[PDB]
Parts: C-alpha cells; structure tokens; sequence
RNA sequence: CUAAGAAAUUCACGGCGGGCUUGAUGUCCGCGUCUACCUGGUUCACUGCCGUGUAGGC
C-alpha cells in the first residue's frame, strides 16, 4: 500500500581491508612472513606520502577475506508488516523463478580477474589469484586463477568459474557457511610504485604546511579500504540506458560514476532502483528479466530506503 | 567519501534545495569496530545478580 | 563571530572521556570528534585544532582541568 | 522568541556545579544537562548549545563567573 | 491572570543577591527561591524559570540590570 | 603566541599511532608528521622537534601516557 | 478684534535613642537507536654542453 517510513538491509559480501606485502617470484607457494611495506613521507615546498616496493622484491602480494550471509530480502527494520510481507514475497517469487547464480557468476568472475588492484593492475606483467574456502579453520578447496586472461569486459565460462559460483550461490541462498581467503599476486616491478588507498580528512586544516596526501595504513603496514574492495567486486552492472563500449559499472541507485562526474539512470527515465522497485512491489510489474538483476543486486548491497510519509 | 543514494523528497528543480544532486560525492564520517588481522574469536563476557 | 571558536567538553555518558568543537565562521567544521581519554590529550587536541583552522584570532574554552596543561592566558586567545 | 535560548544556572543543593537548558523556537529542546563542576566546563557547555543548536542567531545567557570567559558580547549575542 | 509572571527582586537584607518568585496561573508555585548573587545569573534563573511553566505564555519583570542581559523581544510573550 | 608550540596527538583512524604538529611564530612549520606506534617514540619525536624549531621557549603538549617518558622539568620551557 | 489690554513671593533650620526568630523530616520505581558508502583529478625534477642563452637524456 505505501512504502515504509523505516527501512533498512544489512550489508551482504562483507570484506575486510586488504594486507600489502612484497617479495620475489616463485616464491608464492611458501609466501607466509613476507614483510608488509610501509608509507614514506617525502619533499617536493610540499610533503607527501609516498609507498613503493623494496629493491628486493618485485611482486606484490594482497590478502584479505570475505563472508557471505544470505537471506537477502529480509529487512533489519521496517515500520509496517504489510510492506514488509509484500516485499518477502516478491524476493520469494524472485528466487523461486531463479536462484543467485547470474550474480555469483559475476561476483566470482569480479573475483577471478584481480579487479581489487585498483591502478596496480594496469602496469602489470602477470597476475594470479588464488582462493581458498574455510570451513574449520584449515583449506577445505583451492581456486587457482589467471587474471590475464580473464578479461575485464566479457563474461566468459570456465569449469572452476562455475564451481566457484556454485559455492558463492550456496552461501548466498542459506544452506552454507562460506568464508573465502583471497590472494592476489601481482608482478609490478623491481621496486615500482604500489597504489594504497587515499586518505580522507574531514579534520584537516587550511594554512600552508599541511601534508598534500596522505595514505592508508594499519599498524604501520599500507593497506586498501574494505569498502573500495566492496566498490571494486561490485562491479557487475551493464544493462543501463548507455551504449555499449564504456564498460560495466557499479550498482548503485541512479548508477552514477562520481569521478567522470557522469550520472546514469537519472530519474526522468523510468530505470533507475527506485521506481523499478515500486512498480514491483506495488503495481505488480517486473520490469524486465535483466532489471531483476539489478534490483536484487541493488538489495544484496543494502542502504536506507524510507520515503516520508 | 560516498554518492548520494536516497530518496529525492523535494521537487525536481527546487529552488530552496533540502539536499544535493546526485552528479556530486558526499563525505562523512563514522565510527568502526573490527577485529585485529590474527585474531578470529571474539569474546563478550558480564554478570548476572 | 569573527575568530575560530574551539570547544572542548566531557561526554556525561561515560566520565574522563572528552570531545571537540570546531567553528570557523558562521559554519561547523569539525563536530564531535574524539579528543582523547585524559586532560592532556584533551588539551593537545584542543591546541591541534587552533593550530590549523585558524585565523589570526581564535579561543579555546574548556574545563579547568584541561585548561590547566595550556599555558596561563598566553596560548588561549588570540 | 526567535534565537536559541541557552541557560546555565548553579545548583543550589550543592554549590559549584552548573546545568544548562536550551530552548529553541518555542520548543524546549534540552531541559537540565549537566554542564560541569567548574566555571569553564559550563562554558564550553553553553557554547557548544549554541554552536549546534539554534543555526542563525542565538543569545547566550548566565553567572558572571561563567560569561568571564567568553569573549564580551562579541560572541555572546548573534 | 492567564500568563506566567516571573519577577526577580533583590534582598534588601544582604544587597547584590536576588531572589525569584514565579505565578503560573494564580498560585505561586515557587517562593523565594535562592537566584544568584549577581545580575546575569538573575537573568539566567528567570529565563530559566520563564522556559519551564510559562507554556502558552509569560512575562518576566525585574530591575534595569537584571533585564539589560536579555533583548527586548525575549521578556514579553 | 610567541612561544613555539609542539603538540602529540594520536590519529583515531588507527589507534597507537601517533602525529606531531610544530607551530613556530604564528605559522606552522610541521603539520601532522609521523611519530612512531608506540609512546616511547612519540615522545622521543616530541623531544627532538622541541630541540629544533624553538631554541626559547617551547611547550610539549600530550597524552599522560606520552609525557611519562620525560622529566617533569622538561615540558615546559 | 479673544471675562480684552499690565505685573518679581522673598528669606532660615540637628530627628534622635535600644533590641536572641526558634526548633523536625525516607522521592521512588522501568527501558533495543538502528542502516549503506572509491579522496581524486594533481610528485613540471636532477644534473650537464655552456662564460650568458638554448640545445638534449630518462
């Protein structure tokens, strides 16, 4: 009847901050005590943060792990039963028609091809990734992955791509525990430039003196935001009103790269998150088989949803 | 720093705008809570009279 | 309101525990953000803030325990 | 009865501690807070209620020991 | 009398402290409560008292250098 | 503010590691430069940017935990 | 074209003296603040051919 005052969805794929290390190649297999590289300042009459690989090591090594937790349509708030009983069952209905496995196919190719190594990727020689599956503190399944050529624009099929899907589509539906370890190694350089993320300061002054840039770092260790990973593995969306050739971007409500500083799905066209999900659970009318996809990945990622009322 | 995804309560070209447009980022700042990069259990411990 | 107006005041939610306000002019820069767990860091904070984000003028108001660690009316106004 | 209307009063069943009340358009937003056991802690107190609350004017009222430190009438009154 | 009446005089027993008295609705609900000892803080107990009990409305009489703490568009409601 | 001041803060985004701000003579000569993760080399750092940068009248300022490490005749010019 | 037309109240002074406000007291009970996120466009330097000036290498 009206869409709820409170409404909120609980974060799905909840990744960790990615762990820089550096060392040599052929060496990946006993890579456990590699050191972590550290930020610098450094003198342009400005000071800036700078990171780079020792004259030692030439490739990079990135960790981190993620959890799946399903149940994707269930809110964590609501402020009416009918809403919220109307809604259950549309994501009922949805997996009941499919289950999650356009999306885990597209999360475990996001995975496959290390799209998480943001600027760190473009300059590089050979990329692998590996991936293991922790079901009692041990390795109960091992993905080895070239990233080179599993390209970024197409969607390919691969044996392993699939039983890797098969394991994200379990835990995404409720009948599996998964937790994920990745690794990505990537071969930069003999002392090249690693990428950390930036830093942000709400904090920070104006005079003159003040550091340009500063770096992420945990515990004196560079390091990657998690929610630049989630922004990264996030990647899957392509059915949006644009012409093909500029590439997949990000589900977000009204898709919009902040960086070109371009904004697509605008609400004046009817295809953006809001209205399609309104039609949906209010007038009764699926948009269409590829805006499904869109909304349930627009739920998976989750927010704040209330109109006023 | 994150886009601004939520419902555009006000008119489409509002004069007196209540919020920002969607074409420009939104900073903020939170609180977090996680755990160390070696340590996987965490511990809750109180009493009871 | 001409100079940077910067407040540093204890949570009642918890004691020994402090917090920071910065004003600039007319607009909050910085609102609630952590000072620290004693007096010093509360005092180190406050004169963090007045370092940067300043003017040619501003003022530090806090209790008398933190005001004590600043020096006796020298770094207070400005 | 259009500005932020912030009040910091003594105690009288202990002496030297303060509290503060904030009323604004009407309405009244913080009734009896706790500011502090010191002059100062008040008036960090008063300023931050008149930096958060009450955005386009504001007037600030209490003891003479307390409006000591913040600058005269400069800040007080907007 | 419908609105609230705050009025601050000053203890011709001990000079420079103040006292409060407030009406609300044609029985005194506080007298001679302590107020301060100097005229701001005088002030500051009277708006207090006018903020609490005086609903729909109040005034708030007193002397010269009690009221010159608040404007004149504060005292009268 | 004519004496240099040099204050120790600790960065919340990742709690124990610390930063240090120099002021010298209305501007700033060192805005949030690294210290170490400890307070050990926070205050070491405080001590060698008290040397340099005010050779009058500098002041320390700090956590209880970092002005620990020094002598209590050594923070304050 | 006025109950019209005119006009010096001027000086001085002692209000004084005393004092016990007293006691007494139980404010008191309850509680879910939730949810999501790309700092990024941006390190025109080091040192040399060279007496300046203006060619070049990475």
């Amino acid at each position: 009847l009206s869409t709820a005052s409170v409404l909120a969805f609980e974060r799905k794929l909840d990744p960790s901050d990615a762990l820089m290390s550096a060392g040599a190649w052929a060496q990946r297999d006993a890579s456990q005590e590699w050191p972590a590289v550290t930020v610098r300042e450094k003198s342009v009459l400005q000071t800036v943060d700078v990171a780079n690989l020792p004259s030692d090591a030439d490739t990079l090594k990135v960790r981190f792990t993620l959890r799946v937790l399903g149940g994707a349509g269930t809110p964590s708030a609501c402020n009416d039963a009918a809403y919220r009983d109307k809604l259950l069952q549309t994501v009922a209905t949805y997996v009941n028609e499919q289950g999650f496995a356009e999306l885990a196919r597209r999360y475990a190719h996001n995975l496959a091809n290390a799209r998480f190594l943001w600027r760190n990727r473009v300059g590089a020689e050979a990329v692998e990734v590996r991936i293991n599956h922790i079901r009692q503190g041990e390795v109960a399944r091992t993905w080895r992955f070239d990233a080179l050529a599993i390209g970024l624009r197409d969607f390919k099929a691969d044996a392993e791509l699939d039983a890797l899907a098969e394991l994200i589509a379990s835990g995404l539906s409720g009948s599996g525990h998964v937790l994920l370890e990745v690794v990505a190694f990537a071969r930069i350089g003999d002392g090249q430039e690693v990428f950390p993320s930036q830093e942000l300061i709400l904090d920070k002054g104006d005079k003159k003196g003040q550091k340009s840039k500063t770096l992420y770092s945990v515990r004196d260790a560079a390091a990657i935001h998690s929610q630049k990973i989630g922004n990264a593995l996030r990647t899957i969306d392509t059915w949006y009103p644009d012409e093909d050739g500029l590439g997949p971007i990000a589900v977000e409500p009204y898709g919009s790269v902040t960086s070109q500083g371009k904004a697509y799905r605008q609400p004046k066209q009817k295809l953006d998150f809001y209205t399609l999900l309104d039609n949906w659970v209010l007038r009764d009318e699926a948009p269409a088989v590829e805006q499904q996809h869109y909304v349930i990945a627009n739920l998976i990622r989750g927010g704040v949803f209330g109109e006023a009322e | 720093r994150g886009t601004i995804s939520n419902r555009l309560k006000t008119k489409d070209r509002d004069p007196a705008k209540l919020d920002a447009s969607i074409q420009s980022p939104n900073l903020q700042t939170v609180d977090v809570a996680n755990l160390p990069s070696d340590a996987d259990t965490l511990k809750v411990r109180f009493t009871l009279r | 309101s001409r100079p940077t107006v910067v407040t540093v005041t204890e949570t009642p939610r918890n004691p020994g525990s402090y917090e920071v306000n910065v004003e600039r002019d007319g607009k909050m820069v910085v609102g609630r953000a952590r000072a620290g767990s004693d007096p010093g860091a509360a005092a180190a904070k406050a004169m963090q803030m007045a370092m940067e984000w300043g003017s040619p003028n501003y003022v530090i108001l806090g209790s008398n325990k933190v005001l004590a660690f600043i020096p006796e009316q020298l770094r207070v106004k400005m």
